[PDB]
RNA sequence: ACGGAAGGGCACCACCAGGAGUGGAGCCUGCGGCUUAAUUUGACUCAACACGGGGAAACUCACCAGGUCCAGACACAAUAAGGAUUGACAGAUUGAGAGCUCUUUCUUGAUUUUGUGGGUGGUGGUGCAUGGCCGUUCUUAGUUGGUGGAGUGAUUUGUCUGCUUAAUUGCGAUAACGAACGAGACCUUAACCUACUAAAUAGUGGUGCUAGCAUUUGCUGGUUAUCCACUUCUUAGAGGGACUAUCGGUUUCAAGCCGAUGGAAGUUUGAGGCAAUAACAGGUCUGUGAUGCCCUUAGACGUUCUGGGCCGCACGCGCGCUACACUGACGGAGCCAGCGAGUCUAACCUUGGCCGAGAGGUCUUGGUAAUCUUGUGAAACUCCGUCGUGCUGGGGAUAGAGCAUUGUAAUUAUUGCUCUUCAACGAGGAAUUCCUAGUAAGCGCAAGUCAUCAGCUUGCGUUGAUUACGUCCCUGCCCUUUGUACACACC
């Protein structure tokens, strides 16, 4: 035991890192997408977000059985000193990574390449995203690289609203010829935010006056 | 530079086209107005809307201006 | 690889327990956590058992993770001479 | 029939701060909810870890550094309460990312 | 894909979408091998399976 | 899109006005060249040359002289229990206590071997096949759509003469009106709170206990709990604060800009983070178990092991360091920072006590840290002396001889200490860099690297200026106009 605070916070996200890795290796034909690690006493609760949670279960509880197994076997835990969970995702529409690893496997199950990327977008989009965005740079067919900006709707590209609104995601898809980027981006409708700023930092509301009758010489109600 | 962005020049023309019963060339008064009235995300951004505001009120009760 | 069959058995052996093994990769650890032979015993013969199917392998962040499969149960099965309906990670615990 | 004080020292550190707050208010609020004896959120220096890093994975080009940090905010509260209280208060107020630790003894 | 066949891309794009859009609205309702392991080494721990002598000169 | 046409701008990676320099010297360090068994390699205008976080003694490592091992999946086939294969004592051998190989003769059991197919590793090639990341254009201000206007149409207008701004920032002009991306907003940090919530891990006053000097009360300390009180200072949660404010000059009395006052703060509050559309055959397959194809694969381009090399020295170039002294060198003496960092299945940060001239050693000790190292008593600098312009005591290259630390290893000298040896350089040709306020410069420090090694870097505080508050002369880009027979777009 016995650890610098400074030592453990960092080595704590090393461990996040690891095991989301992991999980994202593991879990793709599954839609997965974050973790979230939940430490108890006499627990540690790894919440497995992923979209077909039917697939990451397995026949009456195994493959999270192994999978645990696995994380636990690894970072050296004494069996029920950590446990996981499925947890499918509420609308996938607006996870990035969700949706990168859609047009992986869009493009990877032999589909047109506007199709794949106007598809993603349009699903996205017709999920309540406020904006959506498709880079496809890499190689198709023809020797040469190119790059392809697929978008519609709207976003914002600048400072902090960007940490709050937009998601992120790039991946690598490896076909026959080369590989190619896939590069997703969610902007979340600010209005929703439950948990966080509500709007854009541009966002400068006026309340609506009225009208009123004015007039009326003096006088005075009793009560 | 201090060239006031369009939207606290744009938001001040709103708030004076509606709220000139109530406001006055106190900035400090015209700042806790847009509080009640209005919805600014930031402090800084606030004053920079009420400061103009505060501005071009000013400016009109010696002269309409244009807007 | 080459290896006396001690050291096959119990890697087999242990792997139809857990269903389940892990491993670094670094060759030349000379014995692993868990199971008792040589770290490199474990991984290449991992590697013959996976590319005859039987069980997958997973690499990330420098540890090999091993995953059991239908066709190796059977396999295994037939290499421990253990009669079906006999074991693996296929145990729903207690009540847990 | 049990009970006895214990002199107490809760311990809270993490990342995000608004959860830490969260928990570290909540205990105060909640304890003396029911009058307990405290000395009150002791904030220490929130420490800064950085990382200094040249952006290219190669050699190429101006020489542009880029600094990544992480913040790590700490606190702690004294009690003086029962056992009960303790392990209900240790057990709760748990929160995803917000570090508890709970130390006993006066020395 | 070419500019020339645009329309239709949108389009099976478009059905593409209404296609994802079913399989989620259908998922708003949609539709033991005993023995153990290291208890079938205990339970056929029950010996009489080897054999040992030598030594000797 | 481009021009070796015209018109406007914008900037200390431009100049002005200055500073402090580099260029000269000694050494340090990268690049070339040469040399070499090998002196691994990428990168060559800004945008390669203290860059690859590239400070290489092994490792790293790619190079060179040699030596082992397969970690050659799986499939068919062959060999084959009358043994397919495995290992080795000693000797020979070898750098080697490698059974590498060889003599010799046990051992081993169906794991291997042989063959073909198929795989597999690879700092092998290809960055001119790719991803991703990055750099540059960019100290930039650009991109787009709705309704309307023009056009058969590609399109245009909006997006513009002028003014203004750091800004397609705005005012204004107006066949446009009204908006969105980017700029701004935002965010982080440094500044202000005797308002708020608190603290034996921060500190103050009081009181006990107590020391010294004075005595008439006083002055200066000691005491992680002997108690009481507080939160000014410190810490960090929540708020508040500034909006270029009031007043005045100036301007289409428009956006603004300038001055005084007040204010913690009035150059975007100072400094950053973030950052649209687009472009480059910029850099990177040598960061990646990212990757296509090519090569290679057991006499290996795999890997590991021993040793050398990356440091090699007629010489060109670049970043640096230290200096040429007297605003100084030395020797006492005063004595003041901030950003940091530190040991679990461990050997990190180290106070104190001794011993040692020193480097160091030795006994203990506190600290997983606002709690201990540490008030990091840092260095410039401050003061009283010595020296007195002489290559001098400025300067400290080169060299010998000794000690000691890191490390398995120090020779081609890792570093540290002592003695000695005491060079060049007397302010630097043509050239060229950087910069406008707590900045420049001078001065140390922590952090990265790190077993050991900072003449590097990233941040940090300390002392603290002179000169601009301009311009388009130079150079660099931007915009408009214009020509085009270019559009893979003047490569
Ligand atoms: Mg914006
Ligand atoms: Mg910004
Ligand atoms: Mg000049
Ligand atoms: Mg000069
Ligand atoms: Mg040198
Ligand atoms: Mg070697
Ligand atoms: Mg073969
Ligand atoms: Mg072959
Ligand atoms: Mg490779
Ligand atoms: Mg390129
Ligand atoms: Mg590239
Ligand atoms: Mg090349
Ligand atoms: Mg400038
Ligand atoms: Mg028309
Ligand atoms: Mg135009
Ligand atoms: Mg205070
Ligand atoms: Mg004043
Ligand atoms: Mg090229
Ligand atoms: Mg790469
Ligand atoms: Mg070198
Ligand atoms: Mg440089
Ligand atoms: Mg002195
Ligand atoms: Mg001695
Ligand atoms: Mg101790
Ligand atoms: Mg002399
Ligand atoms: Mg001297
Ligand atoms: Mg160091
Ligand atoms: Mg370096
Ligand atoms: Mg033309």
């Amino acid at each position: 035991a016995l650890i610098s605070k400074k030592r453990k916070l960092v080595a704590d996200g090393v461990f996040y890192a690891e095991l989301n890795e992991f999980f994202t290796r593991e879990l793709a034909e599954e839609g997965y997408s974050g973790v979230e690690v939940r430490v108890t006493p006499t627990k540690t609760e790894v919440i497995i977000r992923a979209t077909r949670t039917q697939d990451v279960l397995g026949e009456n509880g195994r493959r999270i059985n192994e999978l645990t197994l696995l994380v636990q076997k690894r970072f050296k835990y004494a069996p029920g000193t950590i446990v996981l969970y499925a947890e499918r995702v509420q609308d996938r529409g607006l996870s990035a990574v969700a949706q990168a690893e859609s047009m992986k496997f869009k493009l990877l199950n032999g589909l047109a390449i506007r199709r794949a990327a106007y598809g993603v977008v349009r699903y996205v989009m017709e999920s309540g995203a406020k904006g959506c965005e498709v880079v496809v740079s890499g190689k198709l067919r023809a020797a040469r690289a190119k790059a392809m900006k697929f978008a519609d709707g709207f976003l914002i590209h600048s400072g902090q609203p960007v940490n709050d609104f937009i998601d992120t995601a790039t991946r690598h898809v490896l076909m026959r010829q080369g590989v190619l980027g896939i590069k997703v981006k969610i902007m979340r409708d600010p209005a929703k935010s439950r948990t966080g700023p509500k709007a854009l930092p541009d966002a400068v509301t006026i309340i609506e006056p009225k009208e009123e009758e004015p007039i009326l010489a003096p006088s005075v109600k009793d009560y | 530079g201090r060239v006031r962005t369009k939207t606290v020049k744009r938001a001040s023309k709103a708030l004076i086209e509606r709220y000139y019963p109530k406001l006055t060339l106190d900035f400090q008064t015209n700042k806790r107005l847009c509080d009640e009235i209005a919805t600014i995300q930031s402090k800084r951004l606030r004053n920079k809307i009420a400061g103009y505001t505060t501005h071009l009120m000013k400016r009109i009760q010696k002269g309409p201006v244009r807007g | 690889m080459l290896m006396p069959k001690e050291d096959r058995n119990k890697i087999h052996q242990y792997l139809f327990q857990e269903g389940v093994v892990v491993a670094k990769k670094d060759f030349n650890q000379a014995k692993h956590e868990e199971i008792d032979t040589k770290n490199l015993y474990v991984i290449k013969a991992l590697q013959s058992l996976t590319s005859k199917g039987y069980v997958k392998t997973q690499f990330s962040w420098q540890y090999y993770y091993y995953t059991l499969t239908e066709e190796g149960v059977e396999y295994l099965r037939e290499y421990l001479n253990l009669p079906e309906h006999i074991v693996p990670a296929t145990y729903i615990q207690e009540r847990n | 029939q049990q009970q006895q004080i214990i002199k107490i020292r809760i311990t809270l550190t993490s990342t995000k701060v608004k959860q830490l707050e969260n928990v570290s208010s909540n205990i105060v609020k909640n304890a003396e909810q029911h009058n307990l004896v405290k000395k009150g959120p002791v904030r220490l220096p929130t420490k800064v870890l950085k990382i200094s890093t040249r952006k290219t994975p190669n050699g190429e080009g101006s020489k542009t550094w880029e600094t990544y940090e992480m913040r790590i905010h700490k606190r702690y509260i004294d009690l003086e309460a029962p056992v009960q209280i303790v392990k209900r208060i240790t057990q709760i107020t748990i929160e995803p990312g917000v570090d508890v630790e709970v130390v006993v003894a006066s020395n | 894909g070419d500019d020339k066949k645009e329309l239709s891309a949108e389009k099976e794009a478009q059905a593409d979408a209404a296609a994802e859009i079913a399989e989620d609205a259908a998922e708003a309702e949609d539709a033991l091998q005993d023995y153990l392991n290291q208890q079938a080494n205990n339970q056929f721990n029950k010996v009489p399976e080897a054999k040992k002598v030598e030594l000797d000169a």
